[PDB]
């Protein structure tokens, strides 16, 4: 199965092993047992040109596993900015929700990547969205006294 | 009581402990050879707290290096200090740990720790009457703070009427954005709560935000964080280095400062606080001194001490001043903050006052509270914490040392057991 | 009948110091020991070696050396039985239980030991006068520990205290409000008479009395020590009041558990003052019911006295003393219990005070030290118990005590004694 060997492919950053799956029809769109996908899994562990080279061959860049994460949820959490962009130019869903309430803002938010967060707000993040416990990126920044973050969200 | 133990434990471990002995070592008149070529006799009194005396009257530290990361070793002797410390003290491994608390804990890290613990056992016995032990470490990493709790929790094993305290750096993404960081600090919490008896919360999110919104430095460095540390550290221990109307050592701080086994993490705070190689006509108030000591954004830990309550406090007030003016200074915030300090422990703010000024400075003061707000502190890193852990990024890594995800949960479990806490005592009243 | 006297931990240590210092000046007695004046009831309180030398019946301990060797190394240096100078190496770090418990029973054997070779130079040893802190752990645990074992071991012997009472201003752990009712209530059944020394009221009146803004150990130490000596200058000189200890309990003590009288002193003069009028027998009986002249903080006139004694030094005529009671039964509201004598006891010893060089008080040609057994001594036992309550209803610090071998009940039981003695109070109120 050339599924699970591109999912390890993917999350090992392996390029050329990437490429030669594809070729001989590796499901780009394959799930792990959480519903992980090659897109995931390269989008989580920093693999730009990965990334990339799913995308322009059949990735869906909204797929969701089961928790609701969609890639750019991981990209922002992670903090992968050069892969937050391609995923966004390639119609990343940047309002997304996962099955916690948070949208990449929060994730980013929570993890202080606020260049990323400037990106997310570029590309129309709602400052109103809310997690399960009616958070929005702007409390978490109140709640945690980071001026920086709060600052960037007003704007 | 008189010796302590002093164990550096990885690169921000061994940072932060070379400043410490090259300022307290100048605060004494001893040189970077050992010799004292200081003119006042008080630096002598205690020096044997935290140096041994060998031969021709040279003093040593009582201080032990350790990091799986052999360039550590370097870093150190390369430093002013770096040739005074015992070359049999430091203990060094091949490979570091990779911001990986597993293998700090169980793997390479347990590798090493038997050496340390020779050197440790080697400098207790040739201790009069040791009081206890300090650790400065990062809990961000793997090596300081995977091994750093893990010789903490051996330690505790041999010399279990000793006192142990630690001064533990706190991650914060605006100094390190390397996103396991709050794998390793929760891990280590978890530790911490159960294996010490005190612990100064030095918290980079603060230092960052001093040094970058109070001191103006557009791009702090880890010398513009550490020079506040130091600063710290030297405040808070010198009570131990100077004789002192209050008797104090280790477990007598331990005593007065902690009311409930867990609730051991202290906030530091510092004034005046100044960049370095940036005098001023500082001369500050005894009044200044005071409500700057108090100030949130005097305090070394990201919390507003304004959000909770003081269990107890510390001040320690260093420099020739009025010490009539300081007991009326002290009085005056307990009455004006008084609903800050919990009213169920009388008299729990404390006054100390040493003559000899840091260096540079005519007037300082030290800020050490035992405050219910620390929770804010605990609660961001648990977010963090939270945040990764759900989406299970890079648990491999950890796993995949053996290490188990239940330790996960159970470290999580247990610093939000410790916020409730805190919230709980916040919100006792003396009915 | 010889007295030996025992000082635990820093407070009882310095308080001796300052003592015994005061006693070999009132005595006659050099810092090596010599004594040309003559060569006597001083027997008391000195042994006298074949060489001349008088030696003080003293033991001083402490779990660290730091006071004591001030003391080895200080103008005394040669006073003392240097084996009567006990020190350990690591202190009771503020805690009852370490001082009673861990640490102090490593030392107590041989502090027996010690005691026991004063015991055994004495012809007619009467018993013990023991300084300590409330508040230490060293003051308050080992203390305990040690006034359990001479229970043991001298049970026929009297045992006094003087202990001093804690401040705020002065103190220096927050839990001495624990120490303070542990060691009271461990103690309360192995100690005759108990005269606590407020810090706060010892502090007021050197700002006040003698213009000392900030006073410190030293000058609190001083006046305490004139105070203690005009308490036991009965012992060490004729007279006819408080003449052993056992007189001590038949005139200031009427049941055992409320043992505890109050000291006021007077007068209290500054040292820059030193062409102040005199001020006579009636001026100083009247400042003696002056509640700030007291040695603790208390207000007599809401109590009732059970005993009374007035214990003059120097230039003091009887009659002018028996004028000055005849007002004092009259102008004032001053009441006792229905079941005493309505009458006060009169020593008079006619040797003016002495003060030490380096002091802040002032000569005077007459003083006074009343000792009475007021109800209003409870005022001191409610503040403590307050405290002791406020943290121990939230259980703060208690696992520093669990930790050092004590058991919580011991909190409780502490407490309810304590308790007990207040409605002691009340029900002779
Ligand atoms: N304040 C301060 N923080 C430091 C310093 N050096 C590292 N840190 C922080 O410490 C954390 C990383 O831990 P390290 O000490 O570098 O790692 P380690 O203990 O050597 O363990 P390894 O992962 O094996 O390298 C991050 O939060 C850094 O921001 C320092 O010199 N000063
Ligand atoms: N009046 C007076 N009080 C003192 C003196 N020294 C300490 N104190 C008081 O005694 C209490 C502290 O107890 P200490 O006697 O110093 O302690 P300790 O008995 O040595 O016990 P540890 O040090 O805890 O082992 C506080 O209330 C102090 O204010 C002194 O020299 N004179
Ligand atoms: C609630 O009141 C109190 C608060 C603190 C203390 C105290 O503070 C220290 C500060 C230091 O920087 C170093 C120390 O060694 C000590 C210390 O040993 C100590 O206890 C003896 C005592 C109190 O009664
Ligand atoms: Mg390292
Ligand atoms: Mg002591």
């Amino acid at each position: 199965d050339l599924g699970k060997k591109l999912l390890e492919a993917a999350r090992a950053g392996q390029d050329d092993e990437v490429r030669i799956l594809m070729a001989n029809g590796a499901d780009v769109n394959a799930t792990d047992a959480s519903g992980l996908t090659p897109l995931h899994l390269a989008a989580t562990y920093g693999h730009l040109e990965i990334v990339e080279v799913l995308l322009k061959h059949g990735a869906d860049v909204n797929a969701i596993d089961i928790m609701g994460s969609t890639p750019l949820h991981l990209a922002a959490l992670i903090g992968h900015l050069e892969i937050v962009e391609v995923l966004l130019k390639h119609g990343a869903d940047v309002n997304a929700v996962d099955t916690w309430g948070d949208t990449p803002l929060h994730l980013a938010a929570i993890m202080g990547h606020l260049e990323i967060v400037e990106v997310l707000l570029k590309h129309g993040a709602d400052v109103n969205a809310q997690d399960k416990f009616g958070k929005t990126a702007f409390d978490i920044s109140i709640d945690n006294g980071n001026e920086d973050l709060a600052e960037i969200l007003q704007k | 009581m008189r010796e302590i133990v002093h164990i550096q434990a990885g690169q921000c471990g061994n940072q932060i402990g070379a400043k410490f002995w090259e300022v307290i070592s100048d605060e004494h008149g001893i040189d970077p050879t050992g010799s004292y070529h200081g003119d006042s006799d008080l630096q002598l009194e205690r020096i044997n707290v935290y140096y041994n005396e060998a031969a021709g009257n040279k003093y040593v530290p009582r201080a032990i290096l350790v990091d799986l990361e052999p360039g550590t070793m370097d870093s150190v002797r390369s430093g002013p200090f770096g040739q005074i410390f015992r070359p049999d003290n430091f203990v060094f491994g091949q490979s570091g740990a990779g911001n990986n608390w597993a293998k700090g804990h169980y793997t390479e890290g347990a590798e090493l720790v038997d050496s340390v613990l020779d050197v440790v056992r080697k400098e207790s016995e040739s201790c009069d009457c040791l009081q206890g032990f300090q650790l400065t470490h990062s809990l961000g990493g793997g090596t300081g703070s995977g091994m750093g709790t893990l010789l903490i929790s051996k330690i505790r094993e041999e010399y279990p009427d000793r006192i142990m305290n630690t001064f533990s750096v706190v991650p914060s993404p605006k100094v390190s954005d390397t996103v396991v960081e709050p794998y390793n600090a929760t891990l280590s919490v978890h530790q911490l709560v159960e294996n010490t008896d005190e612990t100064y919360c030095i918290d980079n999110e603060a230092l960052y935000d001093i040094c970058f919104r109070t001191l103006k430095l557009t791009t702090p460095t880890y010398g513009d964080l550490n020079h506040l540390v130091s600063a710290t550290m030297s405040g808070v221990t010198t009570c131990l280095r100077f004789p002192g109307q209050l008797n104090a050592d280790l477990r007598k701080l331990a005593v007065n400062m902690v009311p409930f086994p867990r609730l051991h993490f202290f906030m530091p705070g510092f004034a005046p606080l100044t960049s370095r190689g940036s005098q001023q006509y500082r001369a500050l108030t005894v009044p200044e001194l005071t409500q700057q000591m108090f100030d949130a954004k005097n305090m070394m830990a990201a919390c507003d001490p304004r959000h909770g309550r003081y269990l107890t406090v510390a001040a320690v007030f260093r420099g020739r001043m009025s010490m009539k003016e300081v007991d009326e200074q002290m009085l005056n915030v307990q009455n004006k903050n008084s609903s800050y300090f919990v009213e169920w422990i009388p008299n729990n703010v404390k006054t100390a006052v040493c003559d000899i000024p840091p260096r540079g400075l005519k007037m300082s003061a030290t800020f050490i509270g035992n405050s219910t707000a620390i929770q804010e502190l605990f609660k961001r890193i648990s977010e963090q914490f939270t945040a990764m852990f759900r989406r299970k990024a890079f648990l491999h890594w950890y796993t995949g040392e053996g290490m188990d995800e239940m330790e996960f949960t159970e470290a999580e479990s247990n610093m939000n057991d410790l916020v409730s806490e805190y919230q709980q005592y916040q919100d006792a009243t003396a009915d | 009948r010889e007295c030996i006297s025992i000082h635990v931990g820093q407070a009882g240590v310095q308080i001796g110091n300052a003592c015994w210092e005061l006693y070999c000046l009132e005595h006659g007695i050099q810092p090596d020991g010599q004594m040309p004046s003559d060569k006597d009831s001083f027997n008391t309180f000195f042994s006298e070696t074949g060489a001349g030398k008088h030696v003080p019946r003293a033991v001083f301990v402490d779990l660290e050396p730091t006071v004591i060797d001030e003391v080895r190394t200080g103008t005394y240096r040669q006073l003392f039985h240097p084996e009567q100078l006990i020190t350990g190496k690591e202190d009771a770090a503020n805690n009852y239980a370490r001082g009673h418990y861990t640490i102090g029973k490593e030392i107590i054997d041989l502090v027996l030991d010690r005691i026991r070779k004063l015991a055994d130079q004495c012809t007619g040893l009467q018993g013990f006068l023991v300084f300590h802190s409330f508040g230490g752990g060293t003051g308050s645990g080992f203390t305990s520990l040690l006034m359990e074992r001479l229970s043991v071991d001298y049970g026929k012997k009297s045992k006094l205290e003087f202990s001093i009472y804690p401040a705020p201003q002065v103190s220096t752990a927050v839990v001495e409000p624990y120490n303070s009712i542990l060691t009271t209530h461990t103690t309360l059944e192995h100690s005759d008479c108990a005269f606590m020394v407020d810090n706060e009221a010892i502090y007021d009146i050197c700002r006040r009395n003698l213009d000392i803004e900030r006073p410190t150990y030293t000058n609190l130490n001083r006046l305490i020590s004139q105070i203690v000596s005009s308490i036991t200058a009965s012992l060490r000189f004729d007279g006819a009041l408080n003449v052993d200890l056992t007189e001590f309990q038949t005139n200031l003590v009427p049941y055992p558990r409320i043992h505890f009288p109050l000291a006021t002193y007077a007068p209290v003069i500054s040292a820059e003052k030193a062409y102040h009028e005199q001020l006579s027998v009636a001026e100083i009986t009247n400042a003696c019911f002056e509640p700030a002249n007291q040695m603790v903080k208390c207000d007599p006139r809401h109590g009732k006295y059970m005993a009374c004694c007035l214990l003059y030094r120097g230039d003091v005529v009887p009659k002018d003393v028996n004028a000055a009671i005849a007002t004092i039964k009259t102008k004032r509201s001053i009441q006792f219990v229905d079941w005493c004598p309505t009458g006060f006891k009169v020593g008079i010893n006619y040797q003016p005070p002495t003060v030490v060089p380096g002091g802040d008080l002032a000569k005077v040609q007459r003083a006074v030290c009343m000792l009475s057994n007021t109800t209003a001594i409870a005022e001191a036992w409610a503040r403590l118990d307050h405290k002791f309550d406020l943290m121990y209803a939230k259980r703060a610090f208690v696992h520093w005590y669990v930790g050092e071998g004590m058991e919580e009940g011991e909190f409780s039981e502490a407490r309810e004694d304590m308790a007990a003695l207040e409605k002691d109070y009340e029900e002779v109120g």
